[PDB]
Formats: C-alpha cells, sequence, structure tokens
C-alpha cells in the first residue's frame, strides 16, 4: 500500500 | 418489525450488486437484519452503520445502502469496489456522516457534485485508489468536514486553495499522488484546528508557508519526499502538543531551531536527507522522544549530553554528517536503543559502554569514525544484536568472546581496526551469521573448524590478517559460501580436494599465504566461480584443465611453483599477468613452450 506517516527506515 | 423488514431488503438488494468470492455476507442469506455481519442498528432497529471492511467484495459502489433512511456510516475499506466514481452514485447518500472507500479498486474522477450529495460528512476517505484528475475545487464547501483522506492516488493539478475554507477540518491527507510543482497553498493555515498534516510525495516546492504558524493544535506534520527549501521554521518548537515531525528528503536548509530542546511532547523528529548546517540544539529536555533521524546532512559538532534525558529513545541515525566529539558516556544506559547508526562522521574516544544497557539493540551501526579503545565486554552479552558494523576506526584489543557467538548476529563488520587475539570456538552459536567481516586487523591463531556448522555463512572476509594453520576441512560444506576471502595471512597446507559442497561459491581468494598442494580440480566444476586469485604461494602440479569451463573476472596463479602447460584457453598474450612468476610454467605456441 502506501507509505506511512514515519520514520525514513534508510540505514547502513 | 417495518425496519427490520426496509433494512433486510434494502441490504439484500445491494449484496445483489456485489459478488462475493469470499463468502464474507452470508449472514445476510432466520435472525434480524440487526445482528448480521458489518451491520450496526439505531434502538428503533434501523441500520445506522455499515462496515464491510476486509469482505474482498468486488464490483461497483453499492449505492444502494444510501437507501437505508438512517445510514449514518459506510464502510467499505479494503475490498475490490472498481469502476469510477458518478454524480448519481451518491445522490441519495445525503444522510451520511461517514464514508470510508479507502484500498479499492476505483478508477476516474472525484465527482465535483460530491459535497453537494454529501453535505453532512465528517469523514471522508478515499486512500489507496488509481483516482486521476483534480481534488475539486468544490470540496471547499464542506461544512462539516473533519477528516479528508485522499492519499495514495493519481490526483493531479495543485492542492486546491479552497480547502482552506473548510475550518471544521482536523486531519488533511493528501499524501502520494502525483500534483504537478507547486507551493502549499498559503490558505491551508485557515485551518486552524488541524492535528494532522500529510502531505508527503507532492511535488511541493518553496518554502513551508508562514501562515501554518497559525496550526497551533498540530500533532503530526509530515511534509516528507517533496523539493521544500529554506528553514525549518521555529514555530514548530512552540507546538505544545506536537508528536510528530516528519520533513525527510526535501532541500531544507540552515539550521535546527535552537529552542528544539524544549519540545517535551515530541515522540519523533525525521529532518534526514536534506541541506542542513549548524549543530544539534543542546539543552534537550526531549522527555517523550522515540526517534531521531538527522542522517544525510552537513550537521557539526557534538552529540549533546542532553540526549540522555531522553528515556524511551530507540532509534538515533545521525549517520553522514560531519558530526564530533566523544559520545556521551551513558549513552544508552537509561533508554531502550535498538537502532542506532552513526556512521560517517568524525566520532572519537570510546563507544559508549551500555549502549546496550537496556538490552533491545539490534543494530549498531558506526563505520568510518575515529572511535578507539576497546569494545565494552557488555556488548558480548548484547544478545539482541542483529547487524554490527564497526569498521574502519581506530579500535584496539581483543574482541569480548561472546560477541562472536550472539544468537541473532548477522553481520558481524570489524574490518580495518587493529583488534588483536583468536577467534574463539564460541563462535559456534553465531547460528543466524551470514557475513563476516574482519579484514585488515591484526587477528592471530588457526581459523576455527566450527565457522563450518554455521549453515547460514554467505561470506567469509578475513583478508591482512595473521592468521595461520590450515583452512578448516569444514568450511567446504558451507553450502551457501559466496565469498572466501583469507587473502594476505600466513595460511598453510593445502586446499581441500572434494569442493561441491561449493555450489554458491563466486569468490575464491587465498593469495599471500604458504599454501601448498595442487590446485583442485573440483575448482573448475563450481558453478558460479567468477573470482580466482591463488597468488603468491607455493602451489605446484598442473594447473586443472577444468579452469577453462568457467568465466573468471579474476584468474592469478602468478607467484607459485605451477608446472606443466597452460590451459590452451588462457594461452593468449593478455593473460600472461595471470602467470607470472611461475618458473616451472610456459605456454604453448607455434610447437615451442615459451616462457
Ligand atoms: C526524494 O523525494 C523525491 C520526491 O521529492 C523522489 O523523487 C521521485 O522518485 C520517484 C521514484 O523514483 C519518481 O517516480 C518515477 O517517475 C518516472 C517518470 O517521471 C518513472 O520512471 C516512474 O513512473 C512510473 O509510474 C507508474 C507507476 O505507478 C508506471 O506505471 C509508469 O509507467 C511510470 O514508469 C517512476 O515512478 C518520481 O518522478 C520522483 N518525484 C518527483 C516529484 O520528482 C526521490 O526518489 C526521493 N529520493 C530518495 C533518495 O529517496
Ligand atoms: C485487506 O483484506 C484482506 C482480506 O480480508 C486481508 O488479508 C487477510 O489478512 C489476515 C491477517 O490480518 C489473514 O488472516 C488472511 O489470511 C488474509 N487473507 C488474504 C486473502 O490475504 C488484509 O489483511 C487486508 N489488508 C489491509 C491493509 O487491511
Ligand atoms: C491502478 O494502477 C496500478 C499502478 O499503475 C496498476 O497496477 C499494475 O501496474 C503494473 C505496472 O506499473 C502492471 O504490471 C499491472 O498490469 C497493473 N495491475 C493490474 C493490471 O492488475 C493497476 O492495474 C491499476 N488498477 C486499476 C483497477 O486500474
Ligand atoms: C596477481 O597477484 C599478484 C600478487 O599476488 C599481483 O602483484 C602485486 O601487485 C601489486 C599492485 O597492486 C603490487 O603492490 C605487489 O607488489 C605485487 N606483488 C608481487 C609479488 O609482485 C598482480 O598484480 C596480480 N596480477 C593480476 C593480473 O591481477
Ligand atoms: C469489476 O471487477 C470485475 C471482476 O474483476 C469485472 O468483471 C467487472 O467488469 C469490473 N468492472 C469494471 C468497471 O471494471
Ligand atoms: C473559498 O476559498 C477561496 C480560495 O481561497 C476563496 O477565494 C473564497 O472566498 C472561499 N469561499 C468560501 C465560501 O469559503
Ligand atoms: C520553546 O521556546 C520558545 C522560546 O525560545 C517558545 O516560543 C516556545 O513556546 C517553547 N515551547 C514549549 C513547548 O514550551
Ligand atoms: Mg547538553
Ligand atoms: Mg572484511
Amino acid at each position: 500500500p502506501i507509505p506511512p506517516s514515519a520514520p525514513s527506515k534508510r540505514h547502513n | 418489525m417495518g425496519s427490520l423488514n426496509q433494512d433486510a431488503t434494502i441490504l439484500r438488494q445491494a449484496k445483489l450488486g456485489l459478488s462475493d468470492p469470499a463468502q464474507s455476507l452470508s449472514s445476510w442469506s432466520d435472525v434480524t437484519p440487526c445482528k448480521w455481519l458489518g451491520v450496526s442498528c439505531d434502538a428503533t432497529s434501523n441500520v445506522v452503520s455499515v462496515d464491510l471492511s476486509s469482505f474482498m467484495l468486488v464490483g461497483p459502489f453499492p449505492s444502494i445502502l444510501c437507501h437505508l433512511p438512517s445510514l449514518h456510516s459506510l464502510s467499505l475499506y479494503n475490498n475490490s469496489i472498481n469502476g469510477s466514481l458518478s454524480a448519481d452514485d451518491f445522490d441519495t447518500c445525503h444522510n451520511l456522516i461517514s464514508l470510508d472507500l479507502s484500498e479499492n479498486l476505483l478508477v476516474g474522477s472525484i465527482p465535483k457534485s460530491l459535497p453537494f450529495n454529501l453535505p453532512n460528512l465528517k469523514f471522508l476517505e478515499i486512500s489507496g485508489n488509481n483516482l486521476s484528475d483534480t481534488i475539486p475545487s468544490s470540496f471547499g464547501e464542506f461544512r462539516k468536514l473533519e477528516s479528508l483522506n485522499l492519499a495514495g492516488n493519481f490526483l493531479s493539478g495543485t492542492i486546491p486553495a479552497s480547502l482552506g475554507n473548510v475550518t471544521t477540518l482536523k486531519e488533511l491527507k493528501l499524501a502520494y499522488n502525483l500534483f504537478s510543482p507547486s507551493q502549499i497553498p498559503s490558505q491551508l493555515g485557515n485551518l486552524t484546528e488541524l492535528q494532522v498534516l500529510w502531505l508527503a510525495g507532492c511535488n511541493l516546492v518553496g518554502p513551508i508557508p508562514p501562515s501554518l504558524s497559525r496550526l497551533t493544535s498540530l500533532v503530526n506534520l509530515d511534509l516528507t519526499f517533496n523539493q521544500l527549501t529554506g528553514s525549518i521554521p521555529s514555530w514548530i518548537t512552540q507546538l505544545k502538543t506536537v508528536e510528530q515531525i516528519e520533513l525527510f528528503n526535501n532541500s531544507f536548509s540552515g539550521e535546527l531551531p535552537e529552542s528544539m530542546g524544549n519540545m517535551t511532547t515530541l515522540k519523533r523528529f525525521d529532518a534526514s536527507m536534506n541541506k542542513l548546517t549548524g549543530k544539534i540544539p543542546d539543552n534537550l529536555n526531549l522527555l517523550n522522544l522515540e526517534s531521531l533521524n538527522l542522517f544525510e546532512n552537513m550537521l557539526e559538532g557534538p552529540l549533546p549530553e542532553s540526549i540522555t534525558r531522553s528515556k524511551t529513545l530507540s532509534e538515533l541515525k545521525l549517520f553522514n554528517n560531519r558530526l564530533t566529539g566523544v559520545l556521551p558516556s551513558q549513552l544508552g544506559a537509561n533508554s531502550p536503543l535498538q537502532y542506532v547508526d552513526l556512521s560517517y562522521n568524525r566520532f572519537s574516544g570510546e563507544i559508549p559502554a551500555n549502549v546496550c544497557g537496556e538490552g533491545k539493540l539490534e543494530y549498531l551501526i558506526l563505520i568510518d569514525n575515529s572511535f578507539s579503545g576497546e569494545i565494552s565486554n557488555n556488548l558480548g552479552k548484547c544478545k539482541s544484536l542483529t547487524r554490527v558494523r564497526l569498521s574502519n576506526n581506530k579500535l584496539s584489543g581483543q574482541i569480548p568472546h561472546g560477541f562472536w557467538g550472539l544468537p541473532r548476529l548477522s553481520l558481524l563488520e570489524l574490518s580495518d581496526n587493529s583488534f588483536t587475539g583468536s577467534i574463539p570456538k564460541t563462535i559456534i552459536g553465531a547460528k543466524n551469521l551470514s557475513n563476516l567481516r574482519i579484514s585488515k586487523n591484526r587477528f592471530s591463531g588457526s581459523i576455527p573448524n566450527e565457522i563450518g556448522s554455521l549453515n547460514g555463512i554467505i561470506e567469509i572476509s578475513g583478508a591482512e590478517n595473521d592468521f595461520s594453520g590450515e583452512i578448516p576441512e569444514s568450511l567446504v560444506k558451507l553450502k551457501q559460501l559466496s565469498r572466501l576471502d583469507l587473502s594476505k595471512n600466513q595460511l598453510s597446507g593445502e586446499i581441500p580436494r572434494e569442493l561441491r559442497g561449493w555450489k554458491n561459491l563466486n569468490e575464491l581468494n587465498l593469495a599471500n599465504n604458504h599454501l601448498s598442494g595442487e590446485i583442485p580440480k573440483e575448482v573448475g566444476i563450481l558453478p558460479v566461480l567468477n573470482y580466482l586469485d591463488l597468488s603468491s604461494n607455493q602451489f605446484s602440479g598442473e594447473i586443472p584443465l577444468e579452469l577453462q569451463n568457467l568465466k573468471l573476472n579474476v584468474l592469478n596463479l602468478s607467484y607459485n611453483h605451477l608446472s606443466g602447460k597452460i590451459p590452451p584457453l588462457y594461452a593468449n598474450k593478455i593473460y600472461a599477468h595471470d602467470f607470472i612468476g611461475n618458473p616451472g610454467l610456459c605456454v604453448d605456441l607455434d610447437g615451442l613452450c615459451r616462457k
């Protein structure tokens, strides 16, 4: 579905 | 009795207009309609609410449900309602207070007549469809609307300024549409009751309008994924009930509002992937903070000690900035830290000893800093760890014994430090280990046999250490092993002969050791091997002809004691550098064998 309204999940 | 009859007939008529492959409406086929699945009645036995959420119903919007004279709430959330919305569909729905059409298959435009046909609505959702064309300007005529969610459609044009007239709105969700590049309309600042503004992925340009400072009841402001410019305005700091600010992936510049520290209610703040400069505000009293993400900016200065006042902090991602100084020594002692990623900064001093103090830490990612000293023995007991990346620092001493065998640890990356010691046999515990990355250290001793018991291993990368003794025969039945790199060590003995276990082995790199014996023939039967470097060893005997099966990006057998002829496939002079320094070897060209 649509991305939630929440923090970016990006990480190393 | 009369109302039960009316209700039952209208519900059945509506159901006849739908396909029900899941048999969700089997109860609508003895019992009063007030007890049918999804149906709620008032005290006079009139249907007031129909909620068919997640029922897998297929077909056009069931207009007939609006003929129920007391129907106030209708939800068709998460079905396969399809076709388009017509003006007519809603002609009779004027008693509705709540209408949820989210997560269906609707296409075409929103009818311009919708507000006129649905003038009593407080709640409208049509999120997650394929709606196209513009949001009608007539939407400014809604007199009672409290929440509007059109997120996740293909709506285009720009956000209509007339939505600023709907001053009863408390939630405005328009995220993830196909609007033309435009500014946030100034008129949205008239929506002084707003608690939620979600305009992520709306092709927004320019600054956050100053009028939005009138939205003093904001709880969640989410403007992610746009090209908004200028400062993050300091008025966000004075929002007395703000819980979430999401501004990541924009073009915000300047500094974080200096008084951010007093936002006691704030739970989540993400301004990652912008062009922010200056420092992280200090005197933080961020009592409710759970997540702080500021990665990929140009922030400088330290992580303030006052971050440790955030006793519910679980996520801290500050990577790719210009942050400096020692980390607060107490970081994590008093917080349920779960994900910590401070990579690509200029932090120095020791890793805070209680970063996993509360036993919740999953990601410890600190690549490319100047952390020094030893890893605390505490981390050796941090059993929640899955992903550890400590590479390219100034760390030293021995790794804690338990660190090698942590039960959920998937990635263990320590490369390019000055760690010493032998890998213990308790590595046998690392049941979930996928990638061991420990190159460029001072590890000594033999590679322990137990590494061969970890069936999930895909990578063993240990180049540039002081490993000695033999390659354990056990490595040869790691069925998933993709990359084996033990170059630049002091390894001795031979390569095992039976290698059909290595069905996924893509890289075999053992260059610069003291390895002896023959190159096994089965090296050439490895189905996905593309990199083979056995150079600078003492391999003897002939180069197996099976190597001609492989398509090798890298083939290097130089500086060995090999003899016989080069296999014919590599006879051309462009491959010569693959075989230099084998006095016993020659190439067959035109009859004679040439050095
Ligand atoms: C940071 O945020 C920006 C937004 O400010 C974001 O840029 C967007 O990226 C997406 C995904 O990469 C882009 O979407 C693409 O658009 C092009 C056409 O312009 C096409 O390649 C694709 O469109 C398809 O759309 C349909 C799918 O529903 C297909 O059926 C159709 O055939 C097309 O192929 C693709 O979706 C988007 O264009 C930009 N948006 C803007 C406003 O620039 C960026 O990715 C983010 N950056 C990071 C690093 O996260
Ligand atoms: C949309 O509805 C579908 C169908 O009811 C939901 O899928 C079910 O999800 C539950 C778990 O919540 C499982 O028990 C079922 O096996 C699923 N069924 C099918 C057919 O997939 C789905 O959860 C709903 N989606 C949303 C976003 O709410
Ligand atoms: C709603 O739009 C989406 C996204 O464009 C469609 O989903 C699929 O789109 C991809 C290409 O991006 C295709 O491979 C599929 O054929 C599409 N799904 C299908 C045909 O089921 C989706 O089709 C659209 N839905 C409707 C009802 O038109
Ligand atoms: C094959 O491997 C040898 C080393 O085993 C390579 O030779 C080294 O190359 C580097 C250049 O980056 C030099 O610093 C070393 O001094 C060289 N070592 C020796 C012993 O000469 C060689 O370059 C590799 N050949 C190919 C074609 O990849
Ligand atoms: C609605 O869906 C059904 C089944 O997928 C299909 O047969 C029907 O024609 C659809 N209607 C429209 C307008 O797409
Ligand atoms: C609605 O909004 C438009 C656009 O900002 C404005 O010009 C107009 O006066 C407003 N009308 C009503 C009836 O609220
Ligand atoms: C934070 O400080 C500024 C003054 O520096 C003030 O305007 C704002 O109202 C304060 N916020 C809270 C939540 O107390
Ligand atoms: Mg401080
Ligand atoms: Mg490595």
